[PDB]
RNA sequence: AAGGACCUGGCGGUGCUUCAUAUCCCUCUAGAGGAGCCUGUUCUGUAAUCGAUAAACCCCGAUCAACCUCACCACCUCUUGCUCAGCCUAUAUACCGCCAUCUUCAGCAAACCCUGAUGAAGGCUACAAAGUAAGCGCAAGUACCCACGUAAAGACGUUAGGUCAAGGUGUAGCCCAUGAGGUGGCAAGAAAUGGGCUACAUUUUCUACCCCAGAAACGAUAGCCCUUAUGAACUAUAAGGGUCGAAGGUGGAUUUAGC
């Protein structure tokens, strides 16, 4: 289940051990978009 | 967190088919059997007709796991041809050589 | 900041217990391995990659462990435990005389966490009726019953059991099937007498 | 630090798995293994019976307090005498105002208390609180087990001749027939005493052997330690050598959890006695069978290896040094290296010290000059091998490289003043300009010395009038002994070169 | 440069270690032993030796590089160094000196071979120049040292036999002589025992050819070997076959019969049979079908 | 491949011979025909155990006993 | 999904479009340029939303000669760390994007009065 | 110098029952590398010969399976890309081999597998006749 | 012109490693397979499970040891036991290295319910096959 | 701006010479444009996908669409909606990833030197006159039965070549929607064209054998009815049986594949 996989990796990112490059990319572009309106 | 809503629906159909697998088998036997009363065959027919949707094993599809591509998926590997070629080129999997014969 | 000590090449002597330093299967560990063995496609005016970063020697299966010396040592160690085969049994005919009923199962072993696979349940067995029936009526009866389970060229009757998932269950069902088959071939019926 | 960080990571993984079981809930592996299954310390819904049964499963005390509350306030009934005994077992094992409160709340239970309950209360009050309470509990018990009477005995103990006597007498009188763990505990309490209990310990152990229960694994070693000491006892040492030789000859079976101190204090006695056959036998002890689990803690292993190699050094030493070169594995502390260098000095094997110092530097020999000073003194007290002067210069250069690391610590400032003389002499003994400019730096930092005068004189005579003068005359103007040496130096050819430096020499003289 | 000696000594140490590993007295030890040891201790499915694991001596691992050709200062050592191709220049100078010396007195070597022999590259043009000079020198007489100089470069011809293998005769019961042979085909493989003393009828898996081959071209092919040799009814043959095609089995039987008859018949007649061309397995096989093609060679029609 | 998963000490005869499980109907009727074919298929199938086989059988029992209104 | 995720460099390539049709022919684009960035180098692997203190990587493992234990960073401390990381990223971006002042020579947008510094030292060694 | 004094031997017990007689242990190793298969079979035959049992070595042919994939993504029917999975077989037969010898040998080999190999055991054991017959 | 597991030829300032330098049609000829299992062979099964799980292994380990690795991994599955081999740089401290090693090993063992081990080889700078 | 002379490429229904491997022909064979059938394309209407849609698509995405596959449409519902949202919404003229193309090629080239008065640019004369070359590709070697051969490979770049619909992502939008959920049909041909199958004959058709025989002087894989395979669902999907027993008489330019 992608459910288990992604939930585990999300919780572990929140712990701050797995530097998810894809998620960093995503959230960075989302920060940029919310800054630009 | 499945790939998409079509994969979500496919997995729901698969789970429903599994959890109604044996019963559907039994009533399908009771239908397709011939020496038994045709009235009982018809009873089982409307039973199957009243069974809920997404319950048959025919509505599901052998879709891909990675890219959710329905077509071009091998039953053995369950991977799309594109992802299979990707992994074979990157040498991730084992024991696959190019047929340069 | 931190520094890595030099490899064990100069440290390891020519006289050395290789089976002891490599008891079990393990990676190549070139730092511990003193041999300069390299493997890789050499470049024009070049050479294969040194053992330092040669991950292809790791890709390939590993057999540094279990040297000939290690194999010898472990064989002489387990020689205490292995038993002897009966010297009276030195031929196929003698073995089949001592124990006519042959039976054989089979199963694979594969890399992975799970180990069961339904092919474990199957078991075949063989027996020739040239010496077991001791009669003609039941012989003809059972050879009429069985359609293709027999072989008249090599003179063997073979039967397979997989109807049960357990190997012991298949074994017990096969033996009980042979027993009931013999018991039902012993007797006869009126439509069998009238032919 | 590394392996304890590994263990901390193991604990961390335990935390993740027991905080999020649903991820590792799937049973992918065919053989079901509860060790691999997630662990669930989760209380279920309120149910006094199964909750009290689960008390023994959760292994804590807040649940037990809450259950006692629920059973006393509104219920007023006992689910089971065995359940109450288990609750009391847990509460005594967990025990300090908290222990006082627990002990005063072990009197709010129902009257259904038996030998088991009373004796577990005694156990708890002994191994967690004062001993007068345990004594009162035992008097109450009499008014109304092995480990229970054990606790009572060590509570009474922890001079008391009459008490010890009556205790032992009536304890042996009763039909308990302990497994001698009571004896082991009273030995632990008798860790220190004079002969009037050291020698009676021998007859008590003879009685132990007569009854035939103990393997003599812990009490024997404890009396060995109690033998500790103004004068070594060679007679007792040989007797115990024979005894432990028979112990090693026979195979061992572990029974006492205190076998970890055995190893360490045994090797301490080994370092006190100082006998080679004793060391051989104590090595054969752990080298006989699967007994190498008794080493255990790194501190005890360190003490053992340290004293072992120390005695082996202070025992030819070729066998010893090859034993070491084969069985270093971790890098030992300086002490062992000091004893090694002393053994190498007494043996006169000069060619071995470079390799040992190189090994120490490779492993962990950095930022400490005690062993450097020792090596330098021992090696340039020698100057016999001429071809080895190249190795002298090389190891001196390596020592100086190790020295010059960073000044922020200030510790490298006093190393040249202590041991630069031998280093520079070794450098002098082929290439010499390095030694010349290094003595220059040394004096330009001084603490002159007679060995330093000899160094200067030999360097000057092996070396060029002006090149020798610009050193000897300068150090003469600096200090007087180089001037008393310059008086002799200026005779041959130094004086005729130029007069101003000779005038400075005359002025300073 | 010191790294070369470092690798040499370390390779010797590793050879001693491997000898101790595989359990042999490290003194007597050989390259084939090294190869077998490395193949057993570290197998590899790589096809090319270039990529397979190889424990080789450093002198053969590293290719020859021209060492420093000029001293630490001043002039270079050789007298052609200021121009490239200095070694070949000196060689041509010496060859021309020898040529003019002989004047006043009165197989070949591969380009790449000379390349690895020297430490510089060259062109086809000056290679042909060198070959021309060699042949011009050889057209005339040649002294002993001159012949040896030329033979240093000239290599072995390595000529093949140009002959068809001769199988040994065999003897079985009743003192009966015969000869066995085997032939193959696209998908048919057969083995034939030719009996000399016997003659006449032929057996094929226990069945005669007249009714085993309803068509006559197969029997004509079976006759072609006997027909060319001209011994028709003086030798009998048994044969066992396993194949799919009729003509395939016919050709296999023909090849096996010829390969068994060449043993009995004289070597001159075997040479005549080879000139006839019936003693070589057909290398032609049905080509593979291609993924984009409609067949083995035909493509889809050009749609434009 | 059978270290564990012994099927609760089940037996080959308990798997295959369903004659003891088949008692509440005569030996000629169409329900007999269908349930005999069911027992044959169950014995042929090794994947399912006696528990699932008796589950099949009892479910068919309930089926035709709550449809006992016909018995034609 | 997580299986849909992949490494960084290919995303960077697909986003920047360094070698598409636009870059060829010299057509380029209207003075827009996506600047390269690396997020892995910035933050240490330790901190996250849940501020567990790691003696192995986040906190020094030994303090006062005593092994440490896993603990929690409170809400205020976590928010302080978040604000500090925000300020650090802002400082990094500021230092990244700045002005460039090449001395104006003959005129702006001209390579006339600009010097490239002394020549490069020769191979044999010749400082100019 | 460190050579242990007393070797700890595992416990062994000869139970009341007789050991089973395997007529033939026929093992089949499937692999991807001829060299790995040769090394593994040399290992096995050397162990068997040093344990003192008969041996024999055969080499079945190479099996290959190929299947065609579209080289491109959207529209390309002429151009395909192919693959091939090659499995190589090796047989090893052992005759007149006692039950406990089989146990020890199979434990040894099953611990001495390499990774990229599959191993199929076929065990043939003879027995006497039943009592009900 | 095919683009498949290959790096573009640059001016010659792009260090490239063996596996990513060589083409995907040179895998069996001049390379080895990163993983080695029998699911691809005949008679085995769960090959899709093997592929998905090992891909997840590689992903999770690459992202839980980020910036330290410089090449692909080596998986070696003998029956039950799993072995991983990595090549890393001496970037971070041995403390962190061992902590993450134990953490990942424990988590993977708990997840796959399988005996797992992993080894790492340190390198000062990533080995380069050629400059492309 | 116009203009004069020059550098490079393309172009020439551009000259001379050497070639064209199944490609140009003359040549050799078998086919496509004749009739029927299967399957795409254009086009008609439907509320009813989409994209490629010259060479370099037209049994193309698709090695599958009766229901999911469904992305279209009518109707009926959900509003943090499995997603710390979602969107097959636009942009292939942002892209990555993946391929056609010349390629049935052999050139592409960092880094130096030289010539042109130090211009765009070029650097070829071997009995040699300024070219030297990293590296890539080719090649070689590797796979099959070889060393030939077939496969494999085939760089720099053109077509802003195809693909935001394998998957993701930059930008712009829906974020009660342009998102999501459940019922249905949609998926026919007045028509034109394409690729393949069938036969138009006696080298054919039928009968047993796969080749020594005996007869006829052929052609339905379309339609109607029935049976069977699985499905919950056979009006019809597939296979079989009875009937129907025609078009068709070997092709209207031209053109395709092959040593
Ligand atoms: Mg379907
Ligand atoms: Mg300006
Ligand atoms: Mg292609
Ligand atoms: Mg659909
Ligand atoms: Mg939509
Ligand atoms: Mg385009
Ligand atoms: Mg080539
Ligand atoms: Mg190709
Ligand atoms: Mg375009
Ligand atoms: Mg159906």
């Amino acid at each position: 289940n992608h459910h288990t996989y992604a939930e585990l990796m999300q919780t572990l990112r929140f712990l701050g051990l797995y530097r998810d490059e894809h998620q960093d990319f995503m959230d960075e572009q989302k920060r940029l978009k919310k800054l630009r309106g | 967190h499945y790939v998409d809503w079509r994969m979500w629906r496919d997995v729901k159909r698969r789970k429903m088919a599994y959890e109604y697998a044996d019963e559907r088998l039994r009533i399908n036997s009771l239908r397709k059997n011939t020496i038994l009363p045709k009235i009982l065959q018809d009873v089982a027919d409307e039973e199957i007709a009243a069974l809920p949707r997404d319950s048959c094993p025919v509505r599901i599809r052998n879709r891909c796991v990675m890219t959710s591509r329905p077509r071009g998926v091998k039953r053995r590997w369950r991977l799309s041809r594109i992802v299979f070629r990707h992994l074979a080129d990157h040498g991730q999997l084992s024991g696959i050589q190019r047929a340069t014969w | 900041r931190r520094k890595a000590l030099p490899p064990r090449t100069e440290k390891m002597a020519v006289d050395q217990d290789w089976p002891s330093v490599y008891p079990v299967a393990a990676p190549f560990k070139p730092s511990a391995v003193p041999l300069p063995v390299r493997m890789g496609y050499p470049v024009k005016k070049g050479v294969p990659m040194a053992k330092e970063g040669n991950l292809e020697l790791l890709k390939i299966p590993n057999f540094l462990h279990l040297t000939p010396v290690a194999i010898k040592k472990h064989c002489e160690a387990l020689k205490d435990f292995c038993t002897e085969w009966p010297a009276a049994l030195d031929s196929d005919e003698k073995c089949e005389k001592h124990f006519p009923i042959e039976i054989d199962s089979t199963d694979y072993v594969s890399s992975g966490p799970s180990v069961r696979n339904p092919r474990a349940r199957v078991v075949v067995l063989r027996v020739k009726l040239s010496s077991l029936n001791l009669d003609d009526h039941a012989k003809k009866k059972l050879i009429k019953l069985v359609g293709e389970r027999y072989c008249k060229t090599t003179d063997v009757l073979t039967i397979k059991t997989d109807r049960c998932p357990l190997r012991r269950q298949n074994y017990d069902y096969a033996v009980y099937l042979l027993t009931v088959l013999y018991h039902e071939s012993w007797n006869t019926e009126e439509w069998e007498k009238s032919k | 630090s590394f392996l304890l960080a590994k263990k901390s990571g193991e604990n961390v993984a335990k935390f993740i798995i027991n905080s999020y079981p649903k991820y590792f809930q799937k049973d992918i592996a065919e053989p079901h293994i509860p060790c691999l299954m997630p662990e669930y310390f989760e209380p279920q819904i309120k149910d006094i019976s199964e909750a009290a049964l689960k008390e023994r499963i959760e292994l804590r005390k807040v649940k037990a307090s809450v259950d006692m509350f629920d059973q006393l306030l509104q219920a007023g009934t006992t689910v089971s005498l065995e359940t109450t005994n288990s609750l009391l077992d847990l509460l005594c094992y967990y025990g300090t105002w908290r222990a006082k409160n627990n002990a005063e709340r072990i009197f709010s239970l129902m009257p259904e208390k038996n030998e088991h309950s009373y004796c577990t209360m005694i156990r708890g009050m002994v191994k967690h609180r004062a001993y007068e309470q345990a004594l009162n509990l035992y008097t109450e018990l009499l008014n109304n087990d092995v480990y229970t009477f054990n606790a009572l005995i060590e509570a009474t103990v922890c001079e008391k001749w009459s008490k010890i006597l009556e205790l032992l007498r009536h304890m042996v009188a009763q039909k308990v027939k302990p497994n001698l763990q009571t004896f082991n505990t009273i030995l632990k309490c008798l860790r220190r005493f004079h002969v009037f209990a050291r020698s009676p310990a021998l007859q008590v152990l003879r009685e132990m052997k007569a009854i035939g229960i103990e393997p003599s694994l812990a009490t024997y070693h404890h009396i060995i330690r109690l033998f500790d000491p103004g004068d070594p006892l060679k007679r007792s040492s040989f007797i115990i050598y024979d005894i432990m030789n028979e112990l090693m000859g026979k195979r061992f079976s572990p029974k006492d959890p205190d076998d970890d101190k055995f190893f360490q204090s045994a090797m301490s006695i080994c370092s006190s006695l100082r006998d080679l056959e004793l060391a051989y036998q104590v090595h054969g002890l752990l080298k006989t069978g699967d007994n190498w689990k008794f080493i255990g803690p790194d501190q005890h292993r360190n003490f053992y290896y340290s004293k072992f190699f120390d005695l082996i050094c202070l025992m030819q030493i070729d066998v010893t040094l090859k034993w070491y070169e084969d069985l270093i594995p971790y890098f030992p502390h300086s002490q062992t290296m000091i004893h090694l260098l002393q053994a190498l000095d007494v043996a006169n094997r000069l060619e071995v010290i470079p390799k040992i110092w190189k090994d120490s530097k490779e492993y962990g020999h950095t930022f400490r000059s005690d062993l450097r000073e020792e090596i330098l003194m021992l090696m340039a007290r020698d100057k016999h091998p001429p071809e080895l002067q190249v190795a002298f210069a090389d190891c001196a250069a390596d020592i100086k490289s190790a020295y010059e690391s960073q000044p922020i610590r200030q510790t490298a400032q006093d190393w040249p003043a202590t041991s630069l003389n031998c280093i520079a002499i070794l450098f002098l003994r082929g290439r010499t300009q390095e030694a010349w400019k290094m003595l220059g730096l040394f004096r330009k930092h001084k603490i002159p010395r007679s060995e330093l005068l000899n160094e200067l004189m030999d360097s000057a005579k092996v070396s060029s009038p002006s090149q020798a003068i610009e050193v000897v005359e300068l150090a003469s103007a600096f200090s007087l002994p180089i001037c008393e040496g310059l008086t002799q130096r200026v005779m041959s050819d130094f004086a005729i070169n130029q007069e101003q430096k000779e005038a400075l020499s005359n002025l300073t003289a | 440069e010191d790294f070369i000696k470092k690798q040499i000594e370390e390779f010797n140490i590793g050879k001693r270690h491997l000898a101790n590993m595989m359990g042999e007295d490290p003194e007597t030890f050989t390259q084939e032993d090294i190869d077998r040891a490395i193949a057993y201790l570290f197998p590899s499915g790589l096809f090319e030796k270039r990529a397979r694991p190889v424990m080789k001596h450093p002198e053969q691992i590293f290719p020859r590089q021209r060492a420093i050709q000029w001293g630490e200062d001043g002039r270079p050592f050789h007298y052609l160094f200021y121009t490239g191709k200095q070694s070949y220049y000196s060689l041509m100078h010496d060859v021309y000196g020898m040529l003019l010396n002989l004047e006043k007195h009165q197989r070949w070597l591969i380009k790449e071979e000379l390349e690895e022999m020297l430490v510089e590259k060259l062109s086809d043009l000056d290679y042909m120049q060198f070959i021309r000079l060699l042949e011009k020198l050889l057209t005339s007489q040649c002294g002993a040292a001159e012949e040896e100089f030329v033979q240093r470069f000239r290599r072995s011809v390595t000529l093949e036999s140009k002959k068809q293998l001769i199988e040994p005769v065999q003897y079985d019961e009743q003192g009966m002589a015969f000869s066995k042979s085997e032939g193959k085909r696209k998908t048919a493989k057969a083995e034939a025992i030719v009996y000399k003393h016997g003659s006449g009828r032929i057996k094929v898996n226990g069945i005669d050819y007249q009714l085993y081959f309803p068509i006559t071209q197969d029997r004509e092919q079976l006759m072609f070997p006997f027909h060319f040799v001209d011994r028709l009814g003086k030798h009998d043959v048994t044969c066992t076959v396993s194949g799919g095609g009729r003509s395939a089995q016919a050709g296999a039987i023909r090849l096996a019969m010829a390969k068994a008859l060449c043993s009995f018949v004289t070597e001159d007649e075997v040479e005549w049979m080879r000139q006839a061309g019936l003693l070589t397995t057909d290398p032609r096989v049905r080509e593979r079908k291609k993924p984009g093609q409609e067949g083995a060679r035909r493509k889809f029609t050009w749609k434009k | 491949n059978e270290a564990g998963f012994d099927d609760d000490g089940s037996e080959f005869h308990e798997h295959i011979f369903l004659e003891k499980h088949l008692e509440s109907f005569p030996k000629q009727g169409p329900i007999r025909h269908f349930m005999e074919l069911v027992t044959c298929g169950l014995s042929k199938n090794p994947y399912l155990s006696v528990k699932q086989k008796v589950e099949h059988i009892e479910w068919f029992r309930n089926y035709f006993n709550e449809k006992k209104d016909i018995l034609k | 999904s997580f299986f849909t995720k992949l490494t960084a460099d290919e995303l960077w390539k697909g986003a920047l479009a360094e070698t598409g049709a636009g870059a060829k022919k010299g057509r380029g684009k209207r003075t827009k340029k996506k600047k390269r960035k690396d997020l892995n180098r910035g933050q240490i692997i330790g901190e996250g939303r849940y501020g567990f203190l790691w003696p192995g990587l986040n906190v020094p493992l030994m303090k006062n000669g005593a092994v440490q234990t896993i603990a929690q960073r409170s809400k205020e401390e976590q928010e302080k760390v978040e604000a500090d990381m925000i300020q650090q990223r802002e400082e990094w971006d500021r230092k990244k994007k700045m002005k460039v002042k090449r001395e104006r020579g003959w005129s702006g947008n001209s390579w006339g009065g600009i010097s490239l510094g002394p020549p490069d030292p020769g191979p044999c060694g010749e400082t100019y | 110098v460190d050579v242990p004094k007393d070797l700890t031997k595992p416990v062994v017990t000869i139970s009341d029952e007789p050991d089973i007689l395997y007529k033939r242990l026929s093992v089949l190793v499937k692999g991807h590398d001829k060299a790995v298969l040769d090394s593994y079979e040399y290992f096995a035959v050397l162990a068997a010969k040093e344990l003192g049992i008969s041996i024999k070595v055969h080499e079945p042919p190479r099996k290959i399976e190929r299947f065609t994939l579209l080289q491109s993504v959207h529209i390309y029917k002429k151009h395909r890309v192919q693959y091939e999975m090659r499995t190589l077989y090796r047989c090893l037969e052992l005759e007149h081999l006692t039950g406990s010898t089989a146990d020890v040998y199979l434990e040894y080999i099953q611990r001495n597998l390499p990774e990229g190999v599959a191993m199929e055991v076929t065990k043939t054991q003879l027995e006497q006749l039943p009592e009900h017959i | 012109k095919n683009r498949a597991a290959r790096v573009r030829v640059s001016k010659g300032d792009k260090p490239v490693t063996y596996e990513e330098a060589h083409a995907p049609h040179y895998i069996a000829h001049r390379k080895g397979w990163l993983s080695l299992h029998t699911g691809n062979l005949d008679g085995e099964d769960h090959a899709a499970e093997r592929t998905v799980e090992d891909v997840f292994l590689r992903k999770f380990m690459w992202g839980t040891f980020p910036g330290c690795l410089a090449d692909q991994l080596v998986l070696k599955r003998r029956g039950n036991q799993l072995e991983i081999c990595a090549v890393v740089l001496r970037q971070l401290s041995p403390h962190k290295y061992y902590f993450l090693v134990g953490y990942s090993e424990t988590l993977l063992s708990y997840f796959y319910k399988c005996p797992v081990r992993l080894h790492l080889q340190t390198v000062p700078s990533k080995v380069v096959y050629k400059y492309l």
